[PDB]
């Protein structure tokens, strides 16, 4: 199966509440492996996945390093983001970064990412080539000249093609027995009436990792798209997740209408019906 | 393993 | 510019009265971070309710899960109860065993 690895970083300001909170989590794929919070009694990176537990010390001392140099960094970049969009020191604002790499399915880096947001738009992001950089505005374009200036494209790419792949890699091999393992999803269609002429069919997919999946209603082999009511993929808090779809259809017609699912879990798609 | 600090100075934004 | 939470309630595993299980309500694709969330048992507030560490999706918008054990019962109503800054009244989402 192919693989990535990311890191989610969060800067926070909150003018009168104290200094911006840093807050970074490592995940891989669907599975979170560490995290580290600058609003913690005493700040340092920490465990979130048994398979990393086995890292030394030094490891743990590595990240922790990393993590509150970033914090004192992030709070610089917070206030240079403020001045270059004119704003006040009342308000408060978030930068976020994510990055990572991708490998396919031979373990060979597909291509690496980038990108920062501030107060959730795109602010800059580094293009695939890892080379240049593509910002959203004008005040980003202080920023991408900064980088420039200091080469920063050329430490990103370093990373991205070298360290990035090489712990990817070690901790797919170290993880083999939950990362590189595809749950099934469990189904299952209910039928629920709501009203004389009209049901609800919805189709249910339970306990699946990773969290991807493709879940549909037909009508007589035909997508039901704009019919179909469809949750958001949910956490189930064991590792796994959870996704329904439902479809109002006439009574009677019930048997016209198949759920088809996909998941990398499973060799070939599922179709289900409504069973009485 | 995050993106390690570099030689220097770690640019801000 | 700001984004309201999305909020699901449901369980960990499917709803089994006198079994003992987890609730859980998922609040997802909110901007920005800061958000209170409750889990209310027969409308009070459950305590010493844990939540999964702060990150977000490919569109920057924010999403927490808070979990509690919990043993569902055919006559306890449990809830979520969600504000933010988008929200003028605390959103109350019902748990619903079949959603």
């Amino acid at each position: 199966g192919s693989h990535s690895m990311r890191y989610f970083y969060t800067a926070m300001s909150r003018p009168g509440r104290g200094e911006p909170r840093f807050i970074a989590v490592g995940y891989v794929d669907d599975t979170q492996f560490v995290r580290f919070d600058s609003d913690a009694a005493s700040p340092r990176t920490e465990p979130r996945a048994p398979w990393i537990e086995q890292e030394g010390p030094e490891y743990w001392d590595r990240n922790t390093q990393i993590f509150k140099t970033n914090t004192q960094t992030y709070r610089e970049s917070l206030r240079n983001l403020r001045g270059y969009y004119n704003q006040s020191e009342a308000g408060s604002h978030i930068i976020q970064r994510m990055y990572g790499c991708d490998l396919g399915p031979d373990g060979r880096l597909l291509r690496g990412h980038d990108q920062s947001a501030y107060d959730g738009k795109d602010y800059i992001a580094l293009n695939e080539d890892l080379s240049s950089w593509t910002a959203a505005d004008t005040a980003a374009q202080i920023t991408q000249r900064k980088w420039e200036a200091a080469r920063v494209a050329e430490q990103r790419r370093a990373y991205l093609e070298g360290l990035c792949v090489e712990w990817l890699r070690r901790y797919l091999e170290n993880g083999k027995e939950t990362l590189q393992r595809a749950d099934p999803p469990k189904t299952h269609v209910t039928h629920h009436p709501v009203s004389d002429h009209e049901a609800t069919l919805r189709c249910w997919a339970l306990g699946f990792y990773p969290a991807e999946i493709t879940l549909t209603w037909q009508r007589d082999g035909e997508d039901q798209t704009q019919d179909t009511e469809l949750v958001e993929t949910r956490p189930a808090g064991d590792r796994t997740f959870q996704k329904w779809a439902a479809v109002v259809v006439p009574s009677g017609e019930e048997q016209r209408y198949t759920c088809h699912v996909q998941h990398e879990g499973l060799p070939k798609p599922l179709t289900l019906r409504w069973e009485p | 393993l995050p993106e390690p600090l570099p030689q220097g100075q770690a640019t801000a934004y | 510019i700001q984004r309201t939470p999305k909020i699901q309630v449901y369980s960990r595993h499917p709803a089994e009265n006198g079994k003992s299980n987890f609730l859980n309500c998922y609040v997802s694709g909110f901007h920005p971070s800061d958000i209170e969330v409750d889990l209310l048992k027969n409308g009070e507030r459950i305590e010493k309710v844990e939540h999964s560490d702060l990150s977000f999706s490919k569109d920057w918008s924010f999403y927490l899960l808070y979990y509690t054990e919990f043993t569902p019962t055919e006559k306890d109503e449990y809830a979520c109860r969600v504000n933010h800054v988008t929200l003028s009244q605390p959103k109350i989402v019902k748990w619903d065993r079949d959603m």
